[PDB]
């Protein structure tokens, strides 16, 4: 009626992505339609739109347009070719540290954004890190987001990719800040750097000790009071690598990044904004263009 | 091992 | 398996229903071609399955064979190892 | 021998001294994956 | 964020005129849609006696939200009944019945907060048999879709109750002339609830709905708090932005003044009438 | 081609919101429900709490339609 | 068992055998015998039920993961008993080969053991009756 269909772009779990192009500005979108027992309309989808329908920034998915007929929905956000995901993957195309310092920049520039308007982009992972062809990267789906800073709220503490969760999170935290999305920042700076999952792990168990063992772990001076979260069990005392040992081709900033980054205290762990405001960010290798940007062509 | 994005 | 299989059927099941209102939604040769794609590399994958019906006869055995090798090459390995454990003792030992 | 003691011996004739054609991607699943009124 | 928001931007009128025109266009447009498919039939409703309905379906719709199994939280209510306004302000009564669509609006808010609730326990939370239970039910998920178009996919609600919580948290730091802002609690909360019933949702800002509730409960407890508006406001030096401030408020507290509850009789009259426009459509 | 930090201007129309560091020793937090340890222990500090409750307070005050 | 795999068969077998129909016919559409063709379409969802009934009782059985890849690979399986033997032939070869340099080195042993003394005497108690 409006939209054309073009290609057959996917499946998620609860979604059909079809590339389309509207008949009215010539504009390729990604239209997005649920599929279907007795509670109606998917809460993904509720929360795909009730959050995205109030968000408007360069770094984060817009959804142009929702509608949608009988039980059914179809939501349309822009067209992003790839995500970050197969940009990593890809082994013939080089990261460069100024690639890798605009990956950055435009995750924590849209995560800034998103935590500023105090929702909590609790899945975060190169692969929902999409990017056009113009090279802007745009926080992808939000069908596990939320708003973080009521108290009388209790959140569940299994709802981020295991690869990228936070230690609280594994731990069972009930309540938490913008430290989720800061580690799985972290963690996805990290696989930028290295290519190859940081802490791949196996179970909540497995990757904690992953984690443990790769940073060391917490002595609870380090992240005081972390005996109280409601799954916590203690842990063999791993010395942790050094992280000039991890990624033996970063920069003494980038290194300051990192450590900010992968700080066990989810309060001590940088923001967005303060770690847009780092050395990393301002010294001399200026980020990408979004026009210079590497694309997997094919 | 490549996992399946978390259930509601 | 099972669940592999089955949650394959689905990707038929889903698959086919998209292509169902697609069957108003393409072209008639594309829509031939392609169902007998998926029919054809299906009965084939079929194929793969009941292939694994059809010498899936041989389990208890060919598992006791795989055990049997492991069992046999332990052997040579404390046959090696134990020859080793000597070469350790010819410098270590004669050195001190 | 010791199959001997390990009776796979029919097995030794069937199977002392093609199959794929013989007997007569989707792997990638396999590591990571009114009707009538419709069409 | 409010001030970024969907409700900034299209669910927030300049004058209770725009509100009418859009009642009095959306019961106008079911007229015409009636009488142009096979002119005048006393049937139909008015668009105040619509306005009466949609009065006493809200208050239904509090009533049900207030007795809801598990306890629902107040944003929740608040989000509904929201919802509710906005549905039949660009939707008529006719149409589409406002106690179906009352549950439909409790459930979408139920579902766009995140207050957890099957199926199964919502309708349980609804004083029928089983049988109609499950009918409810059917309805809701019928006219759920519609709900959603009809708000234009703009679910996220901001309520009074976080900024007037923030305006006490501020009120009890900076403002120590007052003490003991909790008495102003129970008034405000009083006066949040008045000013829920009537239309300044869809015309002032949450935060002040908030104001107003807080300055009137102090006001009717004779406290003043001006002090609070040209000083802690920094609203001393731009005049024109205190005065625009207290012409808000006052006009809000007038609205509620003005306010006058759906009656009795005449809300008998309207749902006999309006069950007769349904069942004969 | 380097990068400065911008603080991202996003005007909101009401009072100005002090910053969430500077929040506890302005005596905001003494009005606000001290997080317990364990909600300590994850990101929650309680004066997110009152950062977010001040700012949808101040979120639109100065603006009408 | 064998007859619910024998079931797996014929039935599903003949879920095979059917989409042999329905590829071959629906190379040529006659606008309604779709009729025919989603009637086999309605044999395919009177399956898909009954089979996966046929299916979560089928113990998506333990998993030959890489001689799976060997039929995976469609490399039947007997090759691998076969290969495995050709190992197993290999591994006869060491172990009795290491026999013999045993029966050799004991025996080419005790044989100068001979040519030298042969006068490890009062134990050779134990050594030839060792023997």
């Amino acid at each position: 009626k409006r939209y054309e269909k073009l290609d057959f772009l996917g499946e998620g779990q609860f979604a059909t992505v079809y590339k389309a192009r509207d008949k009215n500005t010539n504009q390729i979108v990604a239209i997005k339609k649920i599929k279907l027992a007795k509670d109606g309309i998917n809460r993904t989808a509720l929360r795909e739109i009730k959050l995205l329908q109030e968000l408007s920034h360069p770094n984060i998915i817009g959804l142009l347009d929702a509608f949608g007929h009988k039980s059914n929905i179809s939501l349309v956000f822009d067209f992003m070719e790839t995500d970050l995901e197969v940009i990593i993957k890809d082994n013939s195309l080089v990261l460069t540290p100024s690639h890798i310092k605009a990956y950055m920049l435009m995750t924590l520039q849209g995560l800034e954004y998103l935590h500023q308007h105090w929702i909590l982009h609790r899945d975060l992972k190169p692969n929902n890190l999409l990017l056009d062809e113009n090279g802007v990267l745009k926080l992808a789906d939000f069908g596990l987001a939320k708003s973080f800073g009521s108290p009388n709220r209790a959140y569940t503490h299994q709802v981020v990719t295991r690869w990228y969760r936070a230690p609280e999170l594994l731990f069972g935290a009930r309540m938490y800040g913008v430290g989720v999305d800061m580690w799985a920042v972290g963690c996805i700076l990290a696989e930028l750097l290295l290519r190859v999952p940081f802490l791949p792990g196996d179970s909540d168990l497995d990757q904690l000790t992953r984690i443990f063992e790769t940073l060391g772990t917490p002595t609870e001076e380090q992240w005081p009071d972390m005996c109280s979260l409601p799954d916590y069990v203690t842990f063999k005392s791993f010395p942790g690598i050094p992280l000039h040992h991890i990624f033996s081709a970063a920069g003494d900033d980038l290194l300051d990044l990192i450590q900010g980054l992968f700080l066990f205290n989810p309060c001590a762990r940088i923001t967005a904004t303060q770690a847009l405001k780092m050395k990393y960010f301002s010294n001399r290798p200026g980020p990408t263009p979004g026009c210079q940007l590497p694309r997997p062509n094919c | 091992y490549s996992p399946t994005s978390p259930s509601y | 398996l099972s669940t592999l299989i089955e949650f394959l059927l689905h990707r038929a099941y889903s698959e086919l229903m998209v292509l169902t209102d697609l069957l108003p939604r393409k072209s008639d040769v594309e829509r031939k071609i392609e169902i007998v794609q998926f029919a054809s590399r299906t009965r084939q994958l079929f194929v793969r399955l009941l292939a694994l019906v059809k010498w899936a006869n041989n389990a208890g055995k060919v598992e006791k064979c795989a055990m049997i090798s492991s069992f046999l090459d332990q052997q040579a390995i404390l046959f090696v190892d134990t020859a080793d454990r000597l070469a350790s003792l010819a410098r270590d030992a004669l050195v001190h | 021998n010791l199959i001997t003691h390990y009776n796979l011996e029919q097995a030794y004739n069937k199977f002392c001294g093609e199959k794929l054609s013989n007997f007569l991607s989707l792997r990638s699943l396999i590591e990571k994956p009114g009707t009538m009124l419709a069409g | 964020m409010y001030h970024n928001s969907s409700q900034k931007r299209h669910w927030t009128f300049s004058s209770e005129e725009q509100l009418a025109r859009l009642r009095a266009d959306a019961n106008r447009k079911f007229r015409c849609k009636a009488v142009a498919n096979g002119p005048n039939d006393p049937v139909f409703l008015e668009p105040h006696e619509e306005m009466t309905l949609c009065k006493y379906y809200e208050k239904r719709l509090l009533e049900f939200c207030s007795v809801f199994k598990p306890a629902m939280p107040r944003s929740v209510v608040g989000t509904a009944c929201m919802y509710f306004k906005r549905f039949y302000l660009n939707n008529s009564v006719m149409e589409y019945h406002p106690r179906i669509i009352m549950l439909t609006c409790a459930f979408l808010a139920c579902k766009v907060d995140e207050f957890n609730v099957s199926s199964p326990q919502f309708v349980g939370n609804l004083r029928e048999s089983p049988l109609g239970q499950e009918k409810a039910l059917e309805q809701i998920l019928e006219y759920e879709l519609l709900l959603i178009q009809q708000l234009n996919f703009h679910l996220i609600v901001h309520n009074p109750y976080r900024p007037f919580e923030g305006f006490l948290i501020d009120l009890k730091t900076r403002y120590p002339i007052l003490e003991n802002p909790e008495i102003l609690r129970k008034t405000a909360d009083d006066f949040l609830n008045r000013i829920a019933l009537t239309d300044a949702y869809l015309l002032y800002t949450p935060s002040q709905i908030a104001l107003t509730a807080i300055l009137s409960s102090a006001s009717r407890a004779g406290i003043t708090m001006e002090s609070y508006l040209s000083e802690s406001l920094m609203l001393k030096e731009n005049r024109t932005c205190l005065s625009q401030l207290l012409d808000i408020m006052k006009s809000m507290r007038n609205l509620v003044k003005k306010y006058e509850p759906p009656r009795s009789e005449e809300v008998a009259v309207l749902k006999q009438k309006l069950e007769r426009c349904h069942s004969a459509e | 081609a380097l990068y400065e930090y911008q603080p991202l201007q996003i005007e909101t129309y009401g009072p100005h919101v002090p910053e969430l560091e500077m929040l506890g020793r302005l005596g905001y937090l003494n009005h606000v429900r001290a997080a317990s340890p364990q909600d300590l222990a994850g990101g929650y500090t309680s004066s997110l709490a009152c950062h977010r409750a001040l700012q949808d307070a101040f979120s639109g005050l100065f603006w009408q339609p | 068992m064998a007859e619910k795999f024998d079931h797996l068969e014929e039935h599903l077998e003949k879920f095979v055998e059917n989409i042999r129909q329905l590829g071959i016919i629906v190379s040529d559409f006659q606008p309604s015998s779709q009729a025919g063709l989603n009637q086999k379409l309605n044999f395919i969802v009177t399956g898909l039920q009954d089979i996966d009934k046929c299916r979560q009782q089928l113990h998506d059985i333990t998993v030959p993961l890489e001689v799976f890849e060997y039929i995976d690979q469609g490399r039947n399986p007997q090759l691998y008993t076969k290969e495995c033997l050709e190992r197993a032939l290999a591994k006869n070869e060491q172990v009795k080969g290491k026999i013999d340099t045993m029966k050799k080195f004991k025996s080419l042993l005790i044989q100068e053991l001979s040519k030298v003394f042969p006068e490890d005497m009062a134990k050779y108690r134990s050594i030839r009756g060792e023997d």
